[PDB]
């Protein structure tokens, strides 16, 4: 579980692994952790599967209803606030850490990083989940400003590969999503395509 | 605690239901005439096994529903339906379980086809073709019946088999015994016998 | 934080006739919800006239069966004769009690011939209270086996029936059938049935098949 | 300080019988609050006011409390006319199985006692 | 006579009350006692695949009370809707009642709608129920079926989480069953191939597990056909009985006898 | 604790209870009438933990009296026993029941004498004789020994005296007096207290 | 080599469910009328709710001078009276006189006093005809050592106390005392659930105990 | 209590010797800390060894168990520790360590080929020791043992190539469905010729 | 539990203990001589938990006798009390002491009568009168009420009878008999058991 | 606590932070975590301070004595084995994780990585302590083979800076040590010299 998101110029690039452990056994190994809240807004789920899934479904309900009432695409900040409310009122009963990220006409690509607890804060890049501890340093050292879509994708793939090789609760295939004005361009990095770093 | 043991056995248009007769508090025999087989029809008995305080309650919780059913529909209940409402009554208290494991044995009123069943304390229909058991002496009856049972046994051999299963299973359990009661349900008549058991 | 014990399962059964002493056991070694192997017999041959069968924690079964063999050899060396069945049983009770405060989680049944050649079976507990019985069963399935043996061997609760002495052929039939029944309902029993027939002519072994599931 | 009714106290009880005691017993009101917060936040205050305003006058006249009731119009006002749950099959109010004196039960409904 | 005490029992639905009796009747635990029955674990190796144009479900038929094989032919492939079936693992009663209520809800839905229900609807109903009940209803289900939008396979965990996979396995023998799938599974199998694969997968959970093992069930759901193969294979048979126990007449002693002519 | 005992003969019921009401290593009163008169022919021996015994017995007594006055006839002993059992069973939930061990003894003009045993879980059981408290262990064997279904009143009372004497001999607690009443076709009859 | 089980691990001079078990003992009895002591006990030994055996000889045969009694835990008793019999025989060898019941009870009590609160569940009852007369002591696991005219220990001890007390008398002729012990044990096994089987009966007369009878409670139930 | 553990060891008999395998990783909890350690020993010229569980205790065994082999080979009489002898000695060592409540947190798989007859033994932290044609430790016992036993029940005697391929397939299954696993495993094969360890072997999957 | 009491007068010591030895809800024996004769003029009342009382008393008795025979004279009561205290205090470590509540009563030809109180922690204290067990609470006030430093033997024995009667009246446990001995210039004197 | 060591061609470069927390308070902030076992052999201490300090002193005792007896500089593997013994016999009573690294004439620069527990394993680069989790990915991504002394120093400084900025139990000044054949060349990176990475 190493969900990751970066804001580039004009949009956002998500990123997640696919591994749902129930202890040391791999219950599901091709999990899609990129639940689409809206047409151009995504969330990343970390923690207990049930809580995040239910929260994402409730939020997509509320946000679809809100978007219909306003007759406009919703702002990413609106979805972030909707996640914050549910994750904060029930902070004791939930174990969800969400990385809401998407694009809207007003503010461009946005990445909000609602952690376990109910915070809502904007980030130039946000990572979460169990394996994020092993790539904090890498993302701090390598992130720059003004990155294009392609090198953002490469950066995300590298960070996720570094995390999955180290953490046991993280592995499998890397699911990416490059949200922009035009639309989401999903891809899956599998087998050989995952960047490999020569072990000593 | 209170103890108890019941079984059922199918046969050639005849079933047999049995029970011990010990009502004791955890070591102390108090009476030897505790009722565990209740008449729920002409050819349809239910045997409870568990807490005496819940044998006496479930058997009256269920007579109430059964009488209402019979009056509302005007027909003697089929055994399968009686099985199905015991599940409802027990599953009602799913988090407050009635500590008892009923066994239902009887004949279809219009077909006279043998029927037996067994339920756990939260209610899980278990229809078997040979026999069911319940109570503290859970393993002993299983071991005896898996060996003495035969298919298509005429009623007297059925009575012999169930009598031996009781007598030899309750004798090997401390908190069940003090005599055995056996009911042989036939297409024509009901036989209730009290067997000779060790009173120790 | 460390469970010094684990239950490996396994069922044993002994019958003492007039010229024989059946000792039989399933051969399935289990742990939790897994089958380690299907060919681990739980009856060991001690002497030409005495056979032990252990069940329960397998580590203590191995350790106890090796201690027992060593003690028979020490007895043979000091006293210059093979131990009798009763002497072995008394030794086993003493050995088991020596770990009263760290018990041998094993159930043991000694089957063999006594000094006069008649059958004898001794049944134990994890700390060594032994006694002579005409038949017994121990282990996971003991609760399933003992009532049926009471009915068919001891003729308990039956009336007006001739007390025929138990023949070797009928003993084999009975043991095979009771384990066929037990394999059906007990999850820890199956995959084979090693039966040791202890007679005056040695120890001959028969092995049959049970439900493999 | 009285009785002849089971000494209505339960003070010893206080703490729920389970984390699933009060919540599961009153999930009807819990779902009402869920939907109202969904509607206050997004639809308006008019919609929760309508739902309160109607649910008031579906319960005012159904039947007297000492008799069983079906409460039809309430069910097809909430989605419950095609969604059936564990509160419908387990201990139905038709066979309430415990009743008091009629009068004494129809007064408190309005709240005389 | 409708005694004046409780105002009324106006709301059924899951007692609690009567739980503190459970809490302080340690009995089973401390004070010897310990008759105090416990519930069940039925559903021990259930599996599903998505072959070319449908779903194949499988399940063993052993139900264990404690460590004693209670039932030897306990059906674990429950009926949800004429095109949707659902295997059930976890606590027995919870799976039974949950599947029955979801079947009722679903076919009320399909009845009022007038068209065949979708699998995703049943997945949502089950997910939201289990999440509502915070996981105290332990009921692990494998949901399978074929709507107009092609075959679907879901795996619902007790806590509410659901996973949509081309193949899932659940139960005590889930891991042993997963071994066969991970090694032998290919997309777009034919009917007979998928049936053989699932039979092996359940067979893995039968011989290699203690909580499982009996006859093997299958449910082949296609776009147009629904074969509820029961029982699909009889790998294990009762060992033939050698003795002739055959309790004779008059063998038991009777103190008192009562006879009642019914008809 | 305390002690109850009941004996049912051909056409009567003999019951006896101690009179000691202890609170700690000290006893606060030695004339404790542990015996509640449900109706003209029903007696309800109640023991258990302090507070709950008296409250539950008062509740049941008021209900039996209320039924009698609302109808005109009286609850039969089996009816009183079953109603008490229903009441005690339902309280094994919220108001932590009441740990009241009961022993209902009554006579019916129609059904003959009746004695009902009830543990604190509300497990009703008719019996020819019973007892509660730790003293029951010492006396039940003696009751089994010299009890026959046909016992005259004098034989029953001397049997009760035998039980109490041996309870004095062995039981560690100090129970010096026992109130005794018999129930037969003519109401409830007080008998002379058995004292030591 | 780490530890490498040396050999026979540890077993030298043992003499002074998961494994946790040792069967059970229950419902023993003895009183001391004028013609000597008589000892009665049932034959049942349970394991939880499951009878492991119906033919458990609970009256230890210490030596042909003196008897013991099993109760509370079968293995602990059996072992400790066995060692006590060893010690009594060694004493009789050295000093050339049979050891008195008072001495043997104190030996057993001292032996069991060590291991205080370490888990022993002994409930023994030593009986014999020493030089001073009848002997009867109640030696148990926590160190009690008390003489007395009448005793009974086990799960069903209280019922035996009842019947025995109302039947007891020091001037009771032999055959009536036999019936008294039979009745007491039978009633105890009638009420108690942990007591059953056959009622063994020993008489400790003048020099040498004797065995009176071993009747089954099933046949006694018909007898009474 | 262990800190750095190993996941699973597989081993299957075949006609002429015994092949076992174990991946190269030590988990510091949920973390793949060390990614090039070896968990396969060659005891002597007829017996190898693999182990899962605490790796420091495995190194202690390598120190000890290795040392006895030298201690006997210096004697130069010619008797050597047969595979069954090593299995028995290890069983006794861990039973003794358990009886003192200081267990050697390991589950070895001793395999060896001596006197023309193969051998495969299992020993865990509690002294549960036995023999079987196919073994597995950790989640190997749930994910790999079923395949091994399925293949063995149909064909009871395997050739070298089929056994090695079966082990490779089981390793693929473990790599897919086991959290604490790595895609670099070692296979050790013993025949009449002697112990032979190939590694590292990856898992190029589709 | 059980009961000890001691009264010291001008030139004597009166002590009394119950005779009941209970094991559970049942009492196993009613002639329990709870009184150990240390020497010709010293008595050691020992009570507490089962097993430890008899063992500790036997140890101390054997030591007092051993000292007497090794020397020829006898331990003075103050010497016996202090030696017992030293022995009991040192065992408040390994062999979990022994929870033996003691009451040493003796006479010296030189120092006059002496009564020493000892809790289970080995806290020695001379006192004109004392008591152990739960019964001490009920009797200590009555002892305070009618006790004077100058009490004839008959007044002391009737005071003890008063204490025991009231203990019978209130104390929940059944203590029917009490062994009484007096200690004066001529050895130890048994007195008639106080029975009820 | 983010001790770190890398083996370059011809020698080893150590690295450590300086921060000894006793909760959330900084008891000592210029701690020297590079204890010199011998003239050209070093250890890095992680965990409880007392245990590591005592173990290092015991090991330097034993190793000095051994070196005198052999009349040779000790092999780094010898010091690693000496640490392994003490850390393994008392594995229950100790909380030490040591990164023994140094140089010897035979095998050149060596880095052994005795963790908590008693393992002894050789590494091309070894890191440890609380903050190492946040730089696992960075060191996996950036380490190469054949690095010179200078770029090894830069790599170590970068990794330590990345760890200290993230972990609360790690901070202060960076103490380095470049062991080679000639001798140790210690340095301290303080204040401005610590590499800084632009926060978003």
């Amino acid at each position: 579980t190493t969900i990751m998101a970066v804001q580039f110029d004009g949009g956002v690039v998500l990123g997640a692994d696919s591994r749902t452990t129930t202890g040391s056994y791999i219950a599901n190994r091709v999990t899609d952790k990129l639940t689409p809240i809206h047409d151009r807004i995504f969330c990343c789920r970390s923690g207990s599967a049930a809580d995040t899934q239910a929260v994402a479904d409730a939020v997509t309900y509320q946000l679809g209803f809100h978007s219909i009432e306003l007759n406009e695409p919703p702002l990413v900040h609106t979805a972030a606030s909707l996640f914050k409310e549910m994750c904060y009122r029930y902070r004791e009963d939930l174990m969800a850490g969400i990385i809401i990220a998407g694009w809207d006409p007003q503010e461009g690509g946005q990445v909000y990083s609602v952690p376990m607890g109910g915070m809502m804060v904007r980030q130039s890049f946000a990572i979460g989940g169990s394996g994020s501890s092993y790539i904090y340093g890498y993302v701090d050292a390598t992130y720059r400003e003004g990155m294009t879509k392609e090198e953002c994708l490469q950066f995300t793939a590298n960070a996720l590969a570094l995390a999955m090789e180290r953490d046991g609760s993280s592995g499998g295939v890397i699911r990416l999503a490059a949200i922009a004005e035009s639309g989401v361009e999903r891809q899956v990095l599998l087998g050989d395509q995952i960047p490999k770093f020569a072990v000593a | 605690y209170n103890g108890g043991a019941v079984m059922a056995m199918k046969g050639k248009n005849c079933v047999a239901i049995a029970a011990d007769r010990r009502f004791g508090i955890q070591a102390q025999m108090v009476t030897t005439d505790f009722q565990k087989i209740f008449p729920m029809g002409d050819r349809l008995y239910i045997g409870l096994a568990g807490l005496a305080t819940d044998v006496q309650t479930v058997a009256q919780r269920l007579k109430f529903r059964l009488n209402l059913y019979e009056l509302k529909e005007g027909r003697q209940i089929k055994p399968y339906t009686l099985m199905s409402m015991v599940a409802n009554l027990l599953y009602e208290k799913r988090f407050g379980p009635y500590y008892t494991e009923p066994v239902i044995a009887g004949l279809d009123p219009k077909t006279f086809k043998p029927f037996i069943c067994s339920l756990d304390l939260i209610g899980c229909p278990m229809v078997t073709d040979d026999f069911v058991v319940s109570g503290t002496c859970a393993e002993q009856m299983y071991g005896m019946c898996e060996s003495l049972w035969e298919p298509n046994m005429d009623p007297d051999h059925l009575f012999e088999t169930i009598s031996q299963a009781m007598l030899n299973a309750v004798d090997r359990d401390a908190v069940s015994g003090m005599g055995v009661i056996v009911h042989i349900i036939e297409k024509d008549k009901i036989t209730t016998r009290t067997l000779k058991a060790r009173m120790d | 934080r460390f469970s010094p014990y684990v239950f490996n399962g396994g069922t044993i059964l002994a019958i003492a006739g007039e010229d024989f002493a059946i000792v039989a056991s399933d051969t399935r070694l289990s742990e939790g919800f897994s089958i380690h192997t299907r060919d681990s017999p739980k009856c060991y041959k001690l002497t030409d006239k005495t056979v032990i069968g252990c069940s329960g924690f397998h580590g203590d079964c191995l350790t106890l069966t090796k201690i027992i063999e060593a003690r028979l050899k020490m007895y043979k060396h000091s006293n210059n004769k093979a131990m009798t069945t009763g002497a072995i049983a008394a030794m086993l009770s003493t050995i088991l009690y020596s770990r009263r405060f760290f018990p041998y989680y094993v159930y043991n049944i000694i089957g063999g011939l006594d000094e006069e050649g008649k059958g004898a079976v001794y049944s134990f507990d994890p700390v060594g209270s032994y006694q002579r019985d005409s038949f017994k069963a121990g282990g996971s399935a003991s609760a399933m086996l003992q009532p049926l043996l009471d009915n068919q061997v001891g003729f308990k609760n039956m009336q007006n029936v001739e007390h025929v002495p138990l023949s070797l052929d009928r003993a084999m039939r009975l043991v095979k059938d009771v384990f066929i029944s037990a394999a059906e309902r007990d999850v820890y029993t199956g995959d084979a049935l090693r039966i040791c027939i202890v007679t005056k002519e040695g120890i001959r072994e028969e092995t049959v098949s049970l439900r493999k599931d | 300080d009285l009785l002849r009714k089971g000494f209505s106290c339960v003070k010893n009880e206080l703490l729920p019988s389970h984390p699933l005691e009060l919540s599961e017993k009153n999930f009807q009101l819990n779902q009402d609050k869920m939907n109202f917060s969904t509607l206050r936040n997004i639809q308006g205050l008019f919609a929760p006011l309508k739902l309160q305003m109607e649910f008031k006058a579906v319960q005012q006249v159904q039947r007297l409390p000492f008799l069983s009731s079906s409460n039809l119009s309430l069910d097809v006002l909430r989605g419950n006319d095609e969604t059936i749950g564990f509160e419908d099959i387990l201990n139905d109010p038709s066979q309430s199985e415990v009743m008091g004196e009629p009068h004494l039960m129809v007064e408190y409904k309005l709240g005389l006692l | 006579m409708a005694a004046v005490s409780v105002y009324a029992p106006p709301v059924g639905g899951f007692s609690f009350d009567n739980c503190r009796r459970n809490a302080v009747l340690e009995a089973d635990f401390a004070k010897r006692g310990y008759k105090l029955p416990k519930v069940r674990k039925t559903g021990t190796t259930i599996a599903g695949v998505v072959y070319k144009d449908g779903i194949v479900l499988g399940a063993d038929t052993r139900a264990t009370e404690g460590m004693v094989v209670a039932d030897k032919n306990c059906s674990k492939i429950h009926f949800i809707s004429p095109n949707i079936y659902c295997c059930g693992a976890g606590t027995a009663a919870d799976t039974d009642m949950t599947t029955q209520l979801i079947s009722s809800n679903l076919e009320l839905h399909s009845l009022s709608t007038g068209r065949l229900p979708r699998v995703v609807t049943a997945n949502r109903m089950l997910k939201q129920m289990l999440f509502r009940y915070q996981g105290y209803i332990g009921a692990a289900l494998v949901l399978g079926g074929v709507d107009v939008t092609g075959p679907h396979l879901y795996s619902i965990y007790p806590h509410g989480s659901t996973d949509k996979l081309p193949y899932v396995t659940m139960g005590s023998g889930s891991l042993a069953a997963m071994a066969v799938f991970e090694d032998k599974f290919r997309p777009d199998m034919e009917e007979e191939e998928a049936k053989n694969l699932v039979s092996e997968a359940i067979a893995a959970g039968i011989f290699n597990d203690l909580g499982s093992g009996s006859n093997i069930d299958l449910c082949v759901i296609s776009k147009n056909k629904l074969d509820f193969l029961r029982p699909y294979t009889v790998p294990n048979k009762k060992g033939t009985r050698l003795g002739r126990y055959r309790c004779e007449k008059g063998t038991t002693a009777v103190l008192t006898e009562k006879i009642t002519p019914l008809e | 604790m305390e002690y109850l005992i009941g004996i049912q003969g051909p056409d009567y019921v003999l019951v006896a209870s101690d009179r000691v009401a202890a609170s700690n290593i000290v006893q606060m009163k030695d004339d404790h009438d542990k015996m509640f008169k449900m109706s003209e022919k029903i007696l309800l021996l109640c023991v258990g933990e302090a507070g709950d015994t008296v409250q539950f017995a008062e509740y049941i007594q008021k209900n039996v009296q209320l039924y009698k006055m609302r109808n005109g006839y009286e609850l039969s002993p089996t009816a009183a026993a079953n109603f008490t059992r229903r009441n005690l069973a339902d309280c094994l939930r919220s108001r932590t029941p009441y740990h009241v061990n009961l022993l209902l003894a009554g006579y019916d003009e129609h059904e003959g004498p009746a004695l009902y045993y009830m543990d604190y879980l509300a497990a009703l059981a008719k019996a020819p004789f019973a007892a509660h408290g730790y003293g029951a262990f010492l006396t039940l064997s003696i009751l089994d020994r010299y009890y026959t279904p046909t016992i005259s009143r004098e034989r029953a009372v001397e049997l009760l005296r035998k039980c109490l004497e041996e309870l004095q001999k062995r039981f560690i607690l100090n129970l010096p007096t026992f109130s005794v009443r018999i129930i037969d076709k003519n109401g409830i009859h007080d008998l002379d207290n058995i004292s030591f | 080599l780490l530890d490498l089980g040396p050999g026979s691990l540890s077993d030298g001079l043992s003499l002074a469910e998961p494994g946790i078990e040792m069967l059970h003992g229950t419902t023993t009895l003895a009183f001391k009328f004028r013609h000597g002591v008589i000892v009665a006990a049932d034959s049942r030994a349970t394991a939880g709710a499951y009878i492991a055996s119906q033919t458990v000889k609970k009256v230890i045969e210490i030596n042909p001078y003196l008897l013991g009694t099993m109760a509370g835990g079968a293995a602990d008793c059996s072992f400790w009276e066995r060692l006590l019999a060893r010690q009594c025989r060694i004493y009789e060898l050295r000093n050339k006189e049979r050891i008195s019941v008072a001495a043997a009870s104190k030996l057993l009590a001292n032996m069991v006093y060590q291991y205080k609160g370490m888990g022993l569940s002994m409930g023994t009852m030593i009986c014999g005809w020493d030089k001073r007369g009848p002997g009867l002591y109640y030696v148990d696991s926590e160190g009690n050592r008390i003489s007395g005219a009448t005793f009974s220990v086990g799960s069903g001890s209280v019922y035996a106390y009842g019947v025995m007390d109302r039947g007891y008398s020091y001037d009771l002729e032999v055959e009536q005392a036999y019936d008294l012990a039979r009745r007491a044990i039978y009633q105890a096994t009638y009420r108690d659930a942990y007591s059953g089987g056959a009622v063994n009966l020993y008489h400790v007369r003048e020099d040498g105990w004797i065995r009176v009878s071993s009747d089954n409670v099933a046949d006694l139930h018909e007898k009474y | 209590n262990p800190m750095v553990t190993g996941t699973s060891v597989l081993g299957v008999k075949f006609e002429g010797g015994v092949v076992i395998a174990a991946d190269m990783l030590g988990s510091y909890g949920s973390l793949a800390r060390f990614r090039n350690i070896s968990r396969i020993m060659r005891v002597n010229n007829s017996t190898m060894l693999g182990a899962s569980g605490d790796y420091a205790d495995f190194q202690y065994l390598k120190q000890v168990l290795g040392q006895m082999v030298i201690d006997e080979e210096l004697l130069g009489d010619g008797h050597s520790y047969s595979p069954r002898a090593i299995h028995s000695w290890l069983t006794r060592a861990m039973y003794s360590r358990r009886s003192k409540m200081n267990p050697l947190w390991n589950t070895m798989v001793i395999g060896g080929y001596a006197d023309g007859e193969s051998f495969l033994g299992y020993v865990d932290m509690l002294g549960v020791a036995y023999e079987a044609p196919s073994l597995a430790t950790g989640y190997g016992a749930y994910l790999a043992q079923p395949l091994l036993r399925e293949v063995l029940e149909k064909q009871p005697v395997l050739s070298q190539t089929e056994a090695r391929d079966l082990v490779e397939r089981c390793m693929r299954v473990l790599y897919y469905r086991d959290a604490r696993s790595y895609n670099r495993f070692q296979i050790a094969t013993v025949t009449e010729k002697g112990v032979e360890i190939e590694g590292p072997l990856s898992t190029e999957t589709n």
